[PDB]
């Protein structure tokens, strides 16, 4: 079986951190 | 004698093919385990060589 | 069995062909790009047996063929192995002839003229295909990632073009064309699985290392610190069954055949790899197009499914990279198809409908054509 | 992602519940066969022993 | 006849034989496969209920 | 039984994210 | 009986054995690579007979005996057989012991890792050589014949190494290693004396076939021009006498047992042939070094000794390069020696050493030594 389980959960993080590092680079951006 | 060295050699035929194709049946059924075990571990290492990072 | 005139779309070089029409989001049926002939003496008679072997077919009946690449480097040598193969990859498949449908075809920039003029050439005059297209890979590979930017590294079987493109343009003077791909990754690891007793030769034995190499290969993300342990412990060795029953054992030599990327001069080439002239293509740039093509490195053909390529490339480059800005490698599982599906994307949009290169232009003008009409 | 727990689960519990079940299953079907080979032998055995 | 017959109720015997221990073999091949192979990929299935979790 | 690999990488992308929502707190509360 | 504390050489293959010591032009003697065993059941007793017989001895009593070689188309294998063959070489026909002196050895760059790591051990852990120094066989080659440059065809008993060496360097991406060899063209002349109603099966019968081959095997400079007379007329046979007196009377296979290392497929082998696989070499180099390669085809080792070989393979080069270049073959008397001839001036060169392995860095390191001392 594959591990689709987190090919999902992977995503499901990535946008997760991707969206908290989105803001990690504005709100350092933003001066 | 030769009756009975022909029915048995006849009969002891058919527990030849009979024998022989539950063993044919048991490799088809043991390569198709064999398959489904090799589909099974490679679907999860290739998924887990794709997943081993997250 | 087309209910349209649909173009068909074609990825085919000195590796693999990848083929279906356009508005699909995948190619139908993939084959190598071989042609396969017979090299022993018939002892019985009434067998069959081909003169010649196409795609699967020579890789089915092997065992007794030399097999030969009609594409090398990039480039169409052998034109009438191309027919047969065209042929095998259009119709026999798809059951479309190109007769009453038009066929995009793809290239790079640096791919010399005559591979652009024979892929024109044979579809119009053997085929009689109503259009044709040549297409970068590149521009193919940004439509199916959803980008009009950034730089497609496309390490293919027999060369790698290094294609910046910037808002949907090319930036010609920046491809970065390495001597350097899969057929010599393949080279490679023969020499080191040689080294430790394993020796390929002979056709057969070629397509095994490639098929080693393509299952238990990897690029990992620190090749000094993966050949430290890999160098010291069977833990990281695994096992490839030879179709005879032999098992050979790969161990550090499982990530140094790719390694190669990030290391030409394995092959006796004058270059730092891969990720290098991924960074050049973008320095060569003025600033203003660099800075969204280091945020945009993208992956797209073969040996980009190597576990651990994607993520090793945006390491390697961010480590040439100027500091503060980011860095990222676009790398969607739709790579190493993502040719074709771009191919797929251009050949059904509304405006490239403009684009085709008619037969009746094509008649007129001749074969240079192409460099007229594609890019 | 739902679908991450479906698979999650459907993966495992249709699996092993389908699978192991077939691992016992056969090895019954696979240990009477295996008494068939006995009963050849005892059949072999036997017609011997008829003929002296 | 009977001593063909014979041979051939003997080799019949003795093919049963090498069958009844090919069929054992299959027997416990097959269930040795999948006695490990459905039992170690479909716990390395259940592995992935866990494997996959986080 | 869990995969260390999934388990720990797992973690990785959630630490991206609490890592970088912590920097994008921290930063946006000055910036 | 030597008069000085020199290095020793010996350049033991899967064919015969040279050896000698640094400092001379030749070996003192050659020996085949063979320990021999009785294949049959003695009646007489007090008569003697050992339970394995060496080199000269195995070959001297043969008759009883079925004989066997260690290396395995240039890997060794039987580490066993070696140390009976290295024992004797050294101990009783050289008249050394190893122990008062360092040793070389050889073996093809590309050759498995195991038998350099087992020269090096036997030498040092069996016979407690002082020191031990593994040789490329294609630089040895290229010191015997006054080059520092050319492509080096070993064409031995086991395999065709032939590799491009430039200003002291090599090009290893252009090594076109093969499977094509002295042993192969032993076994193939069996076959067509078969086909002639002269059947040879036996270890005996091999030696004879061996040694029919060695005297009366050529190349020729035409091969279908020389076929169609020599398969025609018996103004091109030549007889042999066998030792039990009977007379071999060979045509055409007389030169189509060689002919296979240009028509590899003789003996089923995959193959451009021993002259194009040297082409592609010159090649696969650098524009700036292919001048050098196209008037340096260096030789060594066996077969090279072929009446025609060093005739032919300067035609079929020619014939394939371009023009204005002069292609030239280096084919002298040291032929066959070039390796052993070689050994003797690396050994004793001033600037080869430190090159040398001493007992005291092999204790410390073990056998792996060998890949960070010697190559
Ligand atoms: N898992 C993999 N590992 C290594 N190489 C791969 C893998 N998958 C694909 N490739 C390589 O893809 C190559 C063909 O790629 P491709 O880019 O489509 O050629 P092109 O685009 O120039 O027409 C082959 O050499 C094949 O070995
Ligand atoms: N007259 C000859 N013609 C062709 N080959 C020869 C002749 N004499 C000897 N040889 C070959 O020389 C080979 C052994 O020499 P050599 O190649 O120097 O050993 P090595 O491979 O270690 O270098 C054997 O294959 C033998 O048959």
């Amino acid at each position: 079986a594959s591990m689709d389980a987190i090919k999902k959960k992977m995503q499901m993080l990535k946008l997760d951190k991707e969206n908290a590092l989105d803001r990690a680079e504005q709100a350092e951006a933003d001066k | 004698k030769l009756k009975e060295a022909e029915t048995r050699a006849e009969f002891a035929e058919r527990s030849v093919t009979k024998l022989e194709k539950s063993i044919d049946d048991l490799e088809d059924e043991l390569y198709a385990q064999k398959l489904k075990y090799k589909a099974i571990s490679e679907e999860l290492d290739h998924a887990l060589n794709d997943m081993t990072s997250i | 069995d087309e209910d349209e005139t649909t173009a068909l779309v074609c990825d085919n070089g000195s590796g693999l062909v990848k083929a279906g029409f356009a508005g699909d989001d995948a190619p139908r049926a993939v084959f190598p790009s071989i042609v396969g002939r017979p090299r022993h003496q018939g002892v019985m008679v009434g067998m069959g047996q081909k003169d010649s072997y196409v795609g699967d077919e020579a890789q089915s009946k092997r065992g007794i063929l030399t097999l030969k690449y009609p594409i090398e480097h990039g480039i169409i040598t052998n034109w009438d192995d191309m027919e047969k193969i065209w042929h095998h990859t259009f119709y026999n498949e798809l059951r479309v002839a190109p007769e009453e449908h038009p066929t995009l075809l793809t290239e790079a920039p640096l791919n010399p003229k005559a591979n652009r003029e024979k892929m024109t050439q044979i579809m119009f005059e053997t085929f009689n295909v109503p259009a044709m297209y040549v297409a970068i890979q590149a521009v193919l590979s940004l439509y199916a990632s959803g980008r009009t930017t950034g730089i497609v590294l496309d390490s293919g079987d027999g060369v790698t073009h290094n294609v910046p493109i910037y808002e949907g343009y090319a930036l010609p003077h920046a491809i970065m064309r390495l001597d350097l791909a899969g057929r010599d990754l393949t080279d490679y690891l023969m020499k080191i699985l040689t080294e430790r007793g394993y020796s390929f030769v002979t056709t057969a034995e070629r397509e095994i290392v490639r098929d080693i190499k393509e299952k238990l290969c990897y690029v990992a993300l620190d090749f000094e610190n993966e050949m430290a342990t890999a160098a010291s412990s069977s833990s990281l060795e695994k096992s490839y069954e030879l179709p005879d029953g032999q098992v050979i054992t790969i161990g550090n030599e499982r990530f140094r055949c790719p390694e190669t990327l990030f290391q030409p001069s394995f092959i006796g080439m004058e270059s730092a790899g891969i990720h290098e002239t991924t960074y050049n293509s973008i320095m060569k740039c003025d600033i203003d197009i660099r800075k969204d093509l280091y945020a945009n490195n993208v992956m797209s053909g073969g040996t980009t499914m190597y576990p651990g390529i994607a993520d090793r490339m945006q390491k390697e480059i961010t480590a040439l990279a100027p500091s503060t800005m980011k860095i990222k490698i676009i790398a969607p599982p739709e790579r190493k198809y993502s040719v074709w599906i771009g191919g797929s994307i251009l050949a059904s949009l509304s405006t490239f409908q403009q684009m085709w290169i008619t037969k009746q232009e094509y008649d007129e003008a001749g074969p240079s054509i192409v460099h007229r009409k594609c890019f | 992602l739902n679908e991450l727990q479906a698979l999650i689960e459907a993966h495992f519990e249709n699996r092993k519940k389908e699978e192991e079940e077939l691992v016992s299953l056969k090895d019954r079907i696979e240990r009477r066969r295996a008494e068939r080979a006995e009963q050849q032998r005892i059949r072999n055995e036997r017609e011997k022993e008829r003929q002296n």
